């Protein structure tokens, strides 16, 4: 069945699911720029674009 | 053994770090009668986060 | 650039008006 | 903050205190001009009518602000709505009119 | 004297006009009217370099 899933490999498969959404999580945020923001919304802030 | 395949260690995110979306189902019912649709921020097409 | 940016930056929050 | 609740059923719209109350849209209120900038087409779109025969008035607050001067004969009718509600239209986020 | 007026320094002359309306300008915003100053000061007295 396509519309179809064993229930005794549950454990297995949500394990191996998060060990590829860690593994797809390693990165390092990278600065980007600034910019002094110019409508009164936030006063003073510092937007990152 | 003589030479082998080096690994990518540094890789770098220019966006923002995130893994949960938030995602509509139903469209809310902008134009109905007991509210008129001068309430709505959608009409001024004000964007929301 | 810094003008784009500035441009971006305020060009999100605008609105418009009704139909 | 200031959040208009429409009024049902016949009941006036308020508009939120800085205290907290809700008030309905009459007497003498003080703004700062930031506020009417951050959603002047709502703003004015509550406000319009109000102002113009209700016994609405705002106060906004500036500092500063550069002028512009228009005369009138004083022995002729004169309405001075179509050159504040175009002030009042052409206000945005970003900048000001004269 | 002139940056000293519109952003946060500590060199105090006289803090003189408060009452016009003004913004915390950043480093980029100071630079931008530096830069308008320089070349306003150059055209005034008549220099290239």
């Amino acid at each position: 069945s396509v519309r179809g899933a064993n229930p005794l490999m549950f454990r297995a498969n949500v394990l191996h699911m998060l060990l590829e959404f860690v593994l797809d999580n390693l990165y390092l945020n990278r600065h980007t720029g600034f910019s002094q923001d110019h409508t009164p919304f936030t006063e003073g802030a510092n937007l990152r674009s | 053994l003589l030479h082998a395949d080096t690994p990518r260690l540094v890789t770098w995110d220019a966006g923002l770090c995130t893994s949960f979306k938030i995602v509509p189902i139903v469209p809310a019912q902008v134009p109905q009668d007991v509210l008129a649709y001068t309430f709505f921020t959608s009409s001024y097409a004000i964007q929301s986060p | 650039p810094m003008s784009t940016r500035i441009a971006e930056a305020t060009s999100a929050i605008v609105s418009k008006h009704p139909a | 903050d200031c959040r208009i609740s429409f009024g049902m059923n016949g009941a006036a719209p308020m508009i939120r205190d800085e205290t907290g109350m809700m008030v309905p849209f009459e007497g003498n209120w003080i703004f700062p001009l930031a506020l009417w900038q951050m959603n002047t087409r709502y703003f004015n779109q509550q406000f319009d009518a109000w102002i113009k025969t209700g016994e609405l008035r705002i106060r906004i607050e500036m500092g500063a602000y550069p002028y512009m001067l228009h005369y009138y004969d004083p022995r002729q009718y004169a309405n001075a709505w179509n050159l504040t509600s175009a002030w009042l239209e052409e206000i945005t986020p970003t900048s000001i009119p004269s | 004297t002139l940056v000293a007026q519109i952003s946060e320094t500590q060199y105090p002359v006289d803090r003189y006009l408060d009452w016009i309306p003004s913004l915390r300008a950043s480093a980029a915003t100071a630079a931008t009217f530096a830069e308008w100053v320089n070349t306003s000061m150059k055209t005034a007295f008549d220099l290239s370099d």
